[PDB]
């Protein structure tokens, strides 16, 4: 259920967004709510490799954002950690992704998760 | 099955002089006989009257006025051409080619040659403007001959620099049915057959040609009847101002035997170079991936389509490649690399040809590089190997191939940008946690020596595996 | 009609092949007769 190992197999054959989501669950029996795994962070690492970020990783990130069970804080921290301003394509893609899910910032869960969201913000 | 019925009818009727008498009586007082003669022409016993009939039938299909003066010497006469075998001037030149077909049983090529001479005058002119129009044509081949002479004066190198990277292209001046053609490209794959020496005795189909000649056009244009080039720079060519000249309703066209897939930016830089619009009406723009695949699948005819489904397979002595062209890739401009097909080029003065042919050379080089992945080979669902490769364009004359690291697990991208006809630069993008694979100059040299993506991928794989 | 015009040509293209067939057996006739000569003299020789 390793992140790189599963992402490579997903990438080799063109898969729809829902099929990859269905498949990921099948790959690892204990999901652990995507916390130890840092799935949002892992996608970014694949995305920044190419000079132009591939649209399929961005679509996977969009789908992960769509589900309420993926916290917005982890995505924000992963985006902030990268920086390094190599080229305009990556910053434009990150700008579009950030523009997509902002202005709501709704968090459901325990209070310490809200505290972590404040620090991530 | 009609043979039995014919035999039965003949047996019925077999139960002459009377027929001859009836025909004689009719004689004393169309196309079917010509059709019978031309159908019997192919097997005619070799003799002088038989060849006379063959030539008269050939003229009948070609529409030439069939007039004979003797059994051995014949004259082809039409509006403005006159050729004798044993108008508006004498015979151009006693070229040995036409004698070569005539002396042997090569009359089909002779008929095509006659049709080509006729097609030289498919003009709507009034037999005086047409005359003048062909006179101008002479001026144009003189000007291109002077261009080639100047470029030969520039450097005493081989014809390879004349064809690939040079002004205009290699000359084959008009002689008989073969028009004056210009050689601008030969691919390294096409260059080597089964190492081909490139001495002066080069064939006309060895690669692709670019003919220049005149066809009537809907517009009226100012063209020089007299030769335009009289003074020559040491190494340049300068065109003297026109007007002699007069508003002649025709244009100079560069004809390509087959269409080339060209991007949109190539089209607008073409009107930037020339100024005359290429297309009368706006055509439908499509990504040039399907266009190039259909174009270079025609270099190997097959009546049965391959059903590739944009999943192309390549067979190598040690590797097997599975290719995904990945059409409709997201460019920064928001669209994809849209492209169309070009077959004809319009131009006004002989000073436009070098830039037009240079841009054509660049586009052909880029198209061949992209289409090297295109193959008819199928090695389906082979579990060992079967490396996955994805092609994604980035900008005009730019693209990139992204693929899994041959040893490691991260992705690796190799980006190609074509500078000139034989100039291509290469860059590498790799992850932070990775090892050395290759150098950009090595990839550029491999591209310049082969101009083929699968071969470059093989070289990179071998060099990374040796490390 | 035109179906018979080819039919003459179809018959035309075969007797010329058959014409040399008769000529080929002409040289053949000389070969067969000579062999008998020694057959008969041999028969007398053994008789």
């Amino acid at each position: 259920v390793n992140l790189k190992q599963a992402i490579l197999q997903a990438w080799k054959e063109r898969w729809s967004d829902y099929q990859w989501a269905i498949n990921m669950k099948k790959f690892f029996p204990k999901g652990a709510t995507w916390d130890i795994l840092n799935l949002a962070d892992a996608l970014l690492e694949q995305a920044m490799i190419g000079p132009s970020p591939n649209p399929l990783i961005l679509s996977y990130l969009k789908y992960a954002i769509s589900s309420q069970m993926v916290s917005y804080s982890s995505v924000l921290t992963a985006i902030s950690k990268f920086d390094d301003f190599s080229r305009d394509l990556c910053v434009q893609a990150l700008l579009d992704i950030m523009d997509m899910f902002c202005d709501r910032l709704s968090c459901h869960g325990k209070a310490e998760e809200c505290i972590g969201l404040c620090r991530a913000l | 099955l009609s043979k039995m019925s014919s035999l039965l009818e003949r047996l019925h009727a077999k139960f002459w002089s009377e027929t001859i008498k009836l025909v004689r009586q009719v004689m004393e007082k169309q196309h079917l006989v010509s059709c019978l003669e031309t159908l019997q022409k192919a097997l005619k016993v070799t003799s002088l009257p038989a060849m006379t009939d063959r030539l008269e039938s050939i003229a009948r299909q070609n529409g030439l006025g069939s007039h004979l003066s003797a059994s051995g010497t014949e004259c082809y006469i039409t509006s403005d051409m006159f050729y004798v075998e044993v108008h508006h001037g004498e015979n151009p030149v006693s070229c040995p080619e036409l004698v070569q077909q005539l002396r042997e049983k090569n009359f089909d090529e002779f008929s095509k040659h006659l049709k080509g001479l006729v097609n030289l005058y498919n003009l709507p002119g009034d037999n005086k403007l047409k005359t003048k129009m062909y006179l101008a044509l002479q001026s144009l081949e003189q000007d291109l001959s002077k261009m080639a002479i100047m470029y030969w004066k520039a450097t005493n190198a081989g014809p390879l620099d004349k064809i690939l990277h040079g002004s205009v292209g290699y000359l084959t001046p008009r002689s008989g049915g073969h028009l004056m053609n210009l050689k601008y490209y030969v691919s390294p794959s096409d260059l080597l057959d089964d190492i081909i020496l490139h001495e002066n005795n080069v064939s006309r189909s060895l690669g692709m040609n670019a003919s220049v000649t005149i066809e009537g056009t809907s517009a009226v244009y100012k063209l020089p009847i007299a030769p335009l080039i009289m003074g020559s720079h040491p190494v340049d060519n300068k065109w003297t101002p026109s007007f002699n000249s007069v508003d002649l309703p025709a244009c100079f066209f560069l004809k390509f035997p087959q269409p080339i897939p060209v991007s949109r930016a190539f089209v607008q830089k073409l009107q930037n170079c020339t100024g005359i619009p290429l297309f009368e009406t706006q055509p439908t723009y499509a990504p040039l991936y399907e266009l190039i695949t259909q174009f270079e699948l025609s270099k190997d005819p097959d009546p049965i389509p391959l059903n590739h489904n944009m999943r192309f397979y390549a067979a190598l002595p040690g590797q097997q490649h599975c290719y995904f062209l990945n059409k409709d890739a997201p460019l920064p401009d928001g669209r994809s690399l849209q492209g169309t097909l070009v077959s004809k080029i319009t131009f006004q003065h002989p000073g436009r040809v070098p830039l037009i042919l240079n841009l054509i050379r660049h586009q052909v080089a880029y198209n061949t590089l992209i289409g090297s992945c295109v193959k008819r080979t199928i090695l389906k669902e082979d579990s060992p190997g079967l490396l996955q490769f994805e092609v994604c364009p980035l900008s005009e004359s730019r693209f990139s191939v992204s693929f899994q690291h041959p040893v490691n697990d991260s992705l690796v991208c190799v980006v190609m940008d074509v500078q000139d006809s034989t100039h291509v630069s290469c860059k590498l993008y790799k992850g932070l946690s990775d090892a050395l694979i290759c150098t950009d100059d090595f990839i550029a040299k491999v591209v310049q020596r082969c101009m083929s993506i699968p071969v470059t991928m093989r070289a990179i794989r071998r060099k990374a595996e040796t490390i | 009609e035109n179906q018979v015009l080819e039919l003459l040509i179809h018959r035309d293209g075969e007797f010329q092949e058959l014409m040399k067939l008769a000529l080929n057996q002409g040289k053949i006739h000389h070969e067969m007769q000579v062999l008998e000569k020694e057959v008969e003299k041999r028969d007398s020789d053994i008789q």
